[PDB]
RNA sequence: CGCACGGAGGCGAAGAACCACAGAUUUCCGAAUGAGAAUCUCUAACAAUUGCUUCGCGCAAUGAGGAACCCCGAGAACUGAAACAUCUCAGUAUCGGGAGGAACAGAAAACGCAACGUGAUGUCGUUAGUAACCGCGAGUGAACGCGAUACAGCCCAAAC
RNA sequence: AGCUUUACUGCAGGCUGUCGCUGAG
């Protein structure tokens, strides 16, 4: 498929979203990223 | 309003472009045209742009690839910063 | 054109708009349908002009049969803004009445004869 | 901090526009030295510099200028 | 004595006789080529146009409007309905012609706001109404202390909350009496009885 | 041919998509109109009175 | 130095944090309005419809939103009648158009306790499940008046 | 509930008269 820029920003995004928890917000918080998506077992929009 | 040159793209890959090709990389706002690109860095180093190349990256940012003549000097440059 | 009846020769209506002007500065006129017609009704209309190019008709269609049974005499004009001039105004006229010329008793006597012969 | 309102004030729109230009300059260079992962950093200053900038552009603004 | 407008007024009371017949025989050969709305410079109906708020002033507009004749445009069926839901041909519109022309003509004029309209004929299969129409915005009428009335908020749109005359008297306000239970203030809060 | 599992493998046509106007997922690019605001059908938001109960 | 209690560092007696009012900034798409487009792109823009007009987009208007309420239009069926067609569910659900902080109504071609009487309009209590409707079946169903709330009365067209 | 028909009741549609558009001898 060809992305188009404004595609390729949005799956950039989600990417990024697709992070982990930093270490440092544990311990800030005295102590989980609901919205991990795996390309596989998961599927994005449009 | 949006400035041009984001940053210094600093990555091993950016180095070897550095010390052999005389290119510096930078992470350039989207917007930007490579002419635009060109300009901007000339007047933020005082150097001669030869060529730029652009690449919308997968991190949402735009980058890009400028050589300077060889008048100018890539290391020399980047070590000042 | 569906209220009149006859054409009035380019000639006749220069006279006709002529003694009009004088006969607002030696006597009187009215301006407008309104006042026109209350002329024709009050007796007090010796001549009264009506415009040709009105649009719509209804605004005068009632001269033409109010001025005869009157014994009123009345002549057409084709421009409407000849009509406002010639009475003195800015802006066009429908229709005017002479109430009452000056110094034109003469003329106007002499067009309402002429407009009678031509039927 | 380093810069307050008044200073910003007393200057003159030519002093301003100068100012602006020499903090830009420092910012880029501080985003350089982060890009780089350079650690000599000082992120209360990287911080202070955008702030600086806001106040300087809200005084132009202000004076016309 | 007599107003002149008093003769457009006796002549209009019988369209279809006099002058006015001849007259509208040869308009409405015009108006069938022209189009749903049509601006015009100068009411058909002088006197009824001022009896109504009319004004040859800046800010005051006149459109006449083209309406088929006759009952619904409706459509059958296309589900289960008892018999008594079961009509197309004889089911009328709740809203005369006249409210229908005064609409179109408001939305031509999005801008402008309807202050009347009256009747000018009809030939075989159409209906044509003559809308007056005022400019809220113009300061020539905000500045009139005969219309600057609906120059107001409260009457924005009011042709379409049936605010306009041919409105109240189609929502069966007429009568300040007998009859007029399920109209008064409105139909809406009579359950839409009336 | 099963209606079911086999005729699933065709299903590779890109049809709705993220909504430049309200954000969903339901811009049908072959369209070229939103399912879910009305986009380049209606200047007015989509909205209907079934999309709850009646008393409320 | 947000939630957020880490690490590093910083800001505050030049009175910070924080709160109130006011102002600055305010990307792109979006009524979305130069044109096109799944939030991007292409070469000066009130697009479109209108009013005024110096007839030039010069001055203006409209568009879309909002919890429901409000006004004007379109308008079911399940159901009840122990079947069912009128009737009923109901002018309900749902749909089209639109206003405001409230809408709508409103100063009698009224009422008609018939009077030597009342006196704009909403609304509340009542009048009353009365009058009236109805395969005179099932069902449907007011008003005048009265007691209250709040009160406010005016402008044109024409004559001259 | 789908379907049928000279089941009951209706509704589109077609045909036809009449009125309007519609006038002169
Ligand atoms: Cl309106
Ligand atoms: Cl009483
Ligand atoms: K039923
Ligand atoms: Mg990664
Ligand atoms: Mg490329
Ligand atoms: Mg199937
Ligand atoms: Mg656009
Ligand atoms: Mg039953
Ligand atoms: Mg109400
Ligand atoms: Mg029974
Ligand atoms: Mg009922
Ligand atoms: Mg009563
Ligand atoms: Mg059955
Ligand atoms: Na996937
Ligand atoms: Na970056
Ligand atoms: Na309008
Ligand atoms: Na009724
Ligand atoms: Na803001
Ligand atoms: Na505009
Ligand atoms: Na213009
Ligand atoms: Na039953
Ligand atoms: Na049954
Ligand atoms: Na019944
Ligand atoms: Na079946």
């Amino acid at each position: 498929g060809k992305k188009s820029k404004a595609t390729k920003k949005r799956l950039a995004k989600l990417d990024n979203q697709n992070s982990r928890v930093p270490a440092w917000v544990m311990l800030k918080t005295d102590r989980r990223n609901h919205k991990r998506r795996h390309w596989r077992r998961n599927d994005t929009d449009e | 309003s949006w400035d041009v040159i984001k940053h210094p793209h600093v990555t091993e890959k950016a180095m070897n472009d550095m010390d052999f090709q005389n290119k510096l990389q930078f992470a350039v706002d989207d917007r930007a045209s490579k002419g635009e690109v060109a300009d901007a860095v000339e007047e933020q180093y005082d150097v001669t742009v030869e060529q730029v190349n652009t690449q919308n990256t997968m991190d949402g940012e735009k980058k890009a690839v400028v050589r300077l003549s060889e008048d100018d000097d890539a290391q020399e440059v980047a070590s000042r910063i | 054109p569906v209220y009149v009846d006859f054409d009035v020769p380019a000639d006749l209506e220069d006279d006709a708009l002529e003694a009009l002007e004088v006969a607002r500065d030696t006597g009187a006129v009215k301006k407008g349908t309104n006042e026109t017609t209350k002329s024709i009704e009050r007796g007090s209309a010796e001549l009264v002009f009506v415009a040709e190019d009105v649009q719509p008709e209804e605004i005068v269609m009632h001269i033409p049969e109010l001025a005869d049974e009157k014994g009123v005499p009345f002549i057409f004009v084709e421009q409407q803004d000849d009509l406002g001039h010639a009475a003195g105004l800015e802006v066009g006229s429908a229709a005017a009445a002479v109430t009452d010329a000056g110094e034109a008793d003469a003329d106007v006597e002499d067009i309402a004869d002429k407009v009678e012969e031509l039927r | 901090t380093v810069l307050h309102v008044q200073e910003i004030r007393d200057m003159t729109p030519a002093e301003r526009e100068a100012e602006l230009d020499d903090l830009k300059t420092e910012l880029l260079n501080a985003r350089a030295v982060q890009a780089a992962g350079g650690a000599p950093e000082n992120p209360g200053r990287i911080k202070e510099l955008r702030k600086a900038i806001a106040r300087i552009k809200t005084i132009q603004g202000e004076e016309g200028d | 004595a007599r107003s002149a407008y008093s003769y457009i007024r006796d002549a209009w009371e019988n369209p279809g006789d006099g002058q006015l017949a001849e007259l509208q025989w040869q308009r409405q050969q015009e108006w069938r080529n022209e189009g749903a709305v049509e601006r015009i410079e100068r009411p058909t109906r002088l006197d009824k146009a001022r009896s109504q708020g009319y004004k040859a002033k800046q800010g005051v507009i006149v459109a006449r409007v083209s309406v088929r004749k006759g009952s619904a445009r409706k459509r059958r069926h296309k589900a289960g309905r008892r018999s008594k839901r079961q009509g197309v041909t004889r089911i009328t519109r709740r809203k005369d012609i006249q409210r229908v022309a005064e609409e179109r003509a408001s939305r031509t004029f999005p801008n402008l706001r309807v202050l009347n309209s009256y009747s000018v004929g009809q030939d075989g299969r159409q209906k044509w109404h003559e809308v007056i129409l005022i400019d809220p915005n113009h300061p020539a009428i905000q500045n009139d202390d005969d219309l600057s009335w609906i120059c107001a908020d409260d009457q924005a749109d009011r042709v379409f909350r049936g605010l306009t005359g041919a409105g109240r008297r189609n929502r069966g306000l007429s009568g300040k009496g007998k009859g007029s239970e399920k109209t008064r203030p409105s139909l809406r809060s009579n359950g839409g009885k009336g | 041919t099963g209606a079911g599992t086999p005729s699933q493998g065709k299903k590779n046509t890109t049809t709705h998509t993220k909504c430049r106007r309200c954000g969903e997922k339901s811009y049908h690019t072959k369209k070229k109109v939103c399912s879910s605001c009305g986009f380049g059908k209606s200047a007015k938001r989509r909205d209907y009175e079934w999309q709850s109960k009646a008393g409320e």
